[PDB]
């Protein structure tokens, strides 16, 4: 778990050290679940991060999860339909809201701020996914955040 | 094929005698912009943690590095000034320092107006604070080479941008290439073999 | 090298036309 | 600096160390990564001890 | 025990019991007991193991027999989920997917049987075939007889509403497959007023229509709207004109 | 409705190499514009009479319509 975390910290895992997360942390035979509580929810909550989310549900109606039905299962799960329905309708659908009480968790918060971005650019593809040439209101306007993320997303398509 | 080679080294030779480092890093981040295109292994330049705790150090060539993806470009062309005193050292120099000032120029003006349709005198002049006609005679020469896709339209001062992409980019380049290629073999494929 | 250059014409570079630039500005 | 490595080299054997350095190789290779830290020679080297 | 009132009070006798409540019971017995076990499996709708875990021997049933009827699987689907595999018609309706529910609208059409109720043989004239609609002025045609006569449950029944609602959305989804099958641009106004709504919800509905991926809109917020076209020019254009490239005796 | 479906869609003998008229079915048809420009190449179109589509910013019909129709002795 240890491994995981400092093997988690700054970039090295996702595609790396996801194999920390689960290996002998699936040997808890159910005796710590609350270590079951931190790192099933570290596992849901980084399986989101490299964008395809579908392990993540998936993960859930695995036979070791719907023995699981806890608090945070409906957390990772409403983060994971934050990243299948790619909004951040979902995240404050999250964060202050159904499940917000994960947001004080220690290693957790640093993240926020790459997933809040992360999930900033694909809501923002999904806004102009079908557009052509509207203008900054329908892409400001129809997420409801500011003005500047718009000009911020001229610092941010680029190439 | 330098930047790549350099940048997936590390180098290690004999107590890097040749490498001579306070050199190698340097080598690699002022060689990358050239031709590490900068979406793709910038990123691996920059928040690759392998160079950046060792140019830590050397705070020119760091601000020469974080001074292209931060836009802060009056301080930009202050910092390839710097190169182009630095350029003195190393043998191999002189189209070299030429061209690698040509491309960094160009790179850094093709960076700006890409992200518009439109580019207007003043925030063009808000680059460094050059005014005018060193954007005039300067943007005219690489449009005059046709390297960017921009042009100077004082009929209103604002530079247009759209893109014709690379399909054509191929066309002008083989016509040349091939050129070369047929008369390598023109040199040869006479009596002369 | 053996790329063709241009290295023709042109007066001092981008550290002497960076001097007068900003020295003109200013 | 390969010295902290040797430093328990104590009755070793010309293959205790083949072994060692491929198995400090393959602990590289176990997180999908091209370049062989310090810290895989330690759990190679450490692994080893039976 | 049930007659006491518990949920997974009973469950003892619920988690258990492997299939066909025994391994496979030996006679006459074929669903009563996963059946009994099953409608108390859902308990209060309980959400998940209730039709996830009656898949497995759903798949048991199948010989069409002499036995009599031991509405259950009515009541599975009625909590969420789509739902393909007069209430056979009306139900086929509601559903979103275009092309095997084309299939599925009318592989179960034409019948001498289906020759009768011709006044829900218009859901099939009217919504198979690709032609115009109206949000609810056929509902309010049909007020009288769609609506009560003799899913959209309610009088004031939970989600009878949306569901209804959902036929909004056969509407919505319908003409804009004809539109977008038949035309290029057409004006933000023009369908503006085809479908009646605002600019603004007709764009959401647009954006749903285009975001699930079912057409190539190139919608603009001034009037250079949906277009269906390739301003690329792929050699789709060639391809296809390749393609279409007594008195003796 | 119907003999305006065919009889006002068979008059559509423009060999104008790509036929391409909406302003000859603005006077051919006595009625109120573009219900008759849509509606009637709507139901044209959803049954095999025409077949091609529509540019109403243009108020451009196009049609490739097949029709095997006529008998025509002089043509």
């Amino acid at each position: 778990m240890q491994s995981g975390i400092i093997h988690a910290a700054e970039e090295k895992d996702w595609k790396t050290a996801y194999s920390y997360f689960y290996e002998a942390f699936e040997g808890y035979d159910s005796i710590d679940s609350p270590k079951a509580i931190t790192s099933l929810k570290y596992m849901l909550l980084c399986k989101i991060m490299l964008n395809t989310p579908e392990d993540v549900q998936a993960l859930v109606s695995g036979k070791l999860a719907l023995r699981y039905a806890g608090r945070q299962t409906e957390a990772l799960k409403c983060v994971a339909q934050a990243s299948k329905n790619r909004s951040l309708a979902d995240f404050e659908k999250a964060l202050t809201d159904y499940r917000a009480e994960l947001r004080d968790d220690p290693i957790i918060s640093t993240h926020l701020a790459k997933l809040y971005d992360n999930l900033l650019e694909q809501n923002l593809i999904r806004v102009i996914e079908p557009f052509s040439r509207v203008q900054i209101e329908h892409i400001s306007s129809l997420i409801k955040l500011s003005k500047a993320d718009v000009e911020r997303k001229l610092s941010q398509m680029i190439l | 094929q330098a930047a790549e080679l350099f940048l997936d080294t590390v180098s290690t030779f004999t107590s890097y005698e040749l490498m001579d480092y306070k050199t190698f890093v340097t080598y690699t981040v002022y060689v990358s912009m050239i031709a590490l295109e900068r979406p793709d292994l910038r990123e691996k330049v920059i928040k690759g943690a392998e160079i950046l705790e060792v140019l830590h150090s050397l705070p020119a060539v760091r601000q020469y590095l974080f001074s292209l993806y931060e836009c802060r470009y009056s301080v930009f062309f202050q910092s390839l000034a710097v190169v182009e005193q630095e350029m003195k050292k190393d043998w191999l120099f002189a189209p070299h320092y030429r061209y690698y000032v040509r491309e960094m120029r160009i790179h850094a003006y093709s960076q700006l107006l890409e992200s518009y349709r439109s580019l207007t005198l003043g925030y063009m002049a808000e680059a460094f604070g050059v005014g005018v006609e060193f954007i005039d005679q300067e943007l005219s020469r690489f449009i005059a080479a046709g390297r960017l896709h921009c042009k100077i339209d004082k009929v209103n001062e604002i530079v247009e941008t759209n893109r014709p992409d690379s399909k054509n980019w191929q066309y002008q380049e083989t016509i040349k290439k091939g050129d070369l290629l047929l008369n390598r073999v023109q040199k040869l494929s006479r009596v002369i073999n | 090298v053996w790329e063709d250059n241009w290295d023709d014409d042109n007066v001092e570079d981008d550290f002497s036309n960076q001097l007068r630039a900003e020295l003109e500005k200013h | 600096n390969l010295r902290k490595i040797a430093e328990l080299m104590p009755g070793a054997s010309g293959a205790e160390v083949k072994g060692v350095c491929t198995e400090a190789g393959m602990y590289a290779l176990r997180e999908r990564r091209v370049h062989v830290t310090q810290e895989d020679f330690e759990m190679a080297v450490a692994k080893v001890m039976q | 025990k049930e007659q006491n009132g518990d949920v997974k009070e009973a469950a003892s006798i619920l988690q258990e019991l492997q299939v066909e409540t025994y391994g496979s019971m030996e006679k006459k017995e074929r669903v009563e007991f996963i059946l009994e076990q099953m409608r108390l499996c859902l308990a209060v709708k309980d959400y998940i193991r209730t039709q996830i875990i009656s898949k497995k021997i759903n798949t048991k049933f199948f010989q069409e027999e002499n036995t009599e009827k031991l509405n259950l699987m009515i009541q599975l689907d009625q909590h969420e989920g789509s739902y393909l595999s007069k209430s056979v018609v009306l139900y086929v309706i509601l559903a979103p997917f275009d092309n095997e529910q084309s299939d599925l609208v009318h592989r179960i059409s034409g019948d001498k049987k289906l020759e009768e109720i011709p006044k829900y043989k218009d859901l099939l004239k009217l919504f198979t075939t690709m032609e115009l609609m109206r949000w609810s002025t056929l509902v309010e045609d049909y007020g009288m007889e769609l609506r009560k006569g003799s899913t959209d449950v309610f009088g004031s029944t939970e989600e009878g509403e949306k569901r209804w609602k959902d036929l909004k959305n056969r509407v919505v989804e319908h003409n804009i497959r004809i539109m977008a099958k038949y035309y290029t641009r057409i004006t933000m106004k023009r369908m503006a007023q085809l479908l009646d709504l605002s600019v603004d919800e007709s764009e959401a509905f647009l954006s749903n229509l285009v975001v699930n991926k079912t057409i190539f809109a190139k919608v603009d917020r001034l009037a250079g709207i949906i277009n269906f076209q390739r301003p690329k020019d792929p050699n789709n254009l060639l391809n296809d004109w390749s393609q279409k490239l007594h008195n003796l005796q | 409705r119907k003999i305006q479906l065919l009889c006002m869609e068979m008059t559509f003998t423009r060999p104008a190499n790509h036929r391409q008229l909406t302003f000859e079915e603005i006077a051919k048809s006595a009625k109120i514009t573009v219900n008759e420009v849509e509606l009637l190449v709507m139901k044209a179109l959803s049954v095999g009479l025409v077949k091609g589509s529509i540019d109403e910013v243009d108020k451009r019909v196009h049609m490739t319509w097949v029709q095997p129709r006529v008998l025509d002795l002089q043509q």
